[PDB]
């Protein structure tokens, strides 16, 4: 499940349940290392109301990637887990957390003054704006 | 449940003899006393309340009940090496052996917390570097927070 309710400005208030398994992939025949990955995309304001975002994420993978409904720091930082058969012969998981931080936007203007018929070339720096790292991300104008 | 060897590093068959029993040759305790699993015939005893020992501790999930339910083996390091290495967990609880005088041991009726006891390992050498029988053995101290 994947939305918010009411304005969605309170914390309690956004919400988004989803598991992730990582089907790892041996480096070598006879090297225990198993490698995968993880992406996540960040909710914005335009995706948030599309089916399409959160139908395009992979749950099952050896890459999957999972959403992200607001900045995810300390206790709430994602978390791989891996439950795990020491050689002391107990059970003892293993795990790893990584933080989501989000980021504060700034839009600028490239010049200070401008004069009929110039180009005006406007820029925003916002990382959260990057959805997906294999594609340049558009944004486009509203005719309705 | 019918030899003196029990929960023991060592043979099932053995003997009676002067230096002590003849099939151990390594055990672990828990203040100076075998830590064996409840089972047997003499495990009855249900202490305080009527519940017996053994299903006192499966209520805590814990199934290291004793030495032999961790799978404890003493493991040669190399071909020839000469040096053997086993290894296992802590358990939050354990059941005091009452009276070791009696196969099989009687078992108390109540389960202890593990901390605060000191854990013991003893090693007996059937050959020293003269060819007599000697044990040997360390310590160290279970601890809490």
């Amino acid at each position: 499940s994947f939305g918010f309710t009411d304005d969605g400005v309170q914390s309690s208030e956004r919400f988004a349940n989803q598991i992730i398994r990582i089907e790892a992939e041996e480096t070598g025949d006879n090297t225990s290392t198993f490698e995968g990955s993880l992406e996540y995309v960040m909710v914005n304001q335009i995706n948030i109301q599309d089916a399409g975002t959160f139908s395009g994420i992979t749950p099952i993978a050896d890459d999957p990637s999972f959403i992200v409904i607001e900045d995810l720091t300390d206790e709430d930082a994602p978390r791989v887990n891996y439950n795990d058969l020491g050689a002391d012969g107990v059970t003892t998981p293993v795990s790893d957390q990584e933080e989501a931080p989000s980021h504060s936007g700034v839009v600028s203007l490239n010049a200070d003054s401008y004069k009929i018929a110039d180009t005006v070339v406007i820029t925003v720096e916002d990382l959260d704006l990057n959805v997906d790292s294999d594609l340049i991300d558009i944004f486009t104008v509203v005719s309705d | 449940n019918s030899k003196a060897t029990d929960d023991a590093v060592g043979s099932a068959t053995t003997q009676s003899l002067s230096f002590g029993e003849l099939g151990r040759l390594l055990d672990v305790t828990f203040d100076d006393v075998i830590w064996s699993t409840p089972d047997g015939a003499n495990n009855t005893a249900t202490g305080n309340d009527s519940d017996t020992c053994s299903t006192e501790l499966s209520n805590a999930g814990i199934t290291d009940t004793g030495l032999g339910a961790t799978g404890f083996t003493l493991v040669e390091t190399g071909a020839a090496t000469g040096v053997f290495v086993g290894d296992f967990q802590i358990p939050s609880f354990w059941c005091r052996v009452s009276d070791t005088t009696t196969t099989p041991y009687t078992y108390a009726g109540d389960e202890e917390t593990t901390t605060g006891l000191d854990i013991e390992v003893n090693y007996v050498d059937f050959r020293d570097a003269s060819g007599e029988i000697v044990e040997v053995g360390d310590s160290a101290g279970v601890r809490a927070n």
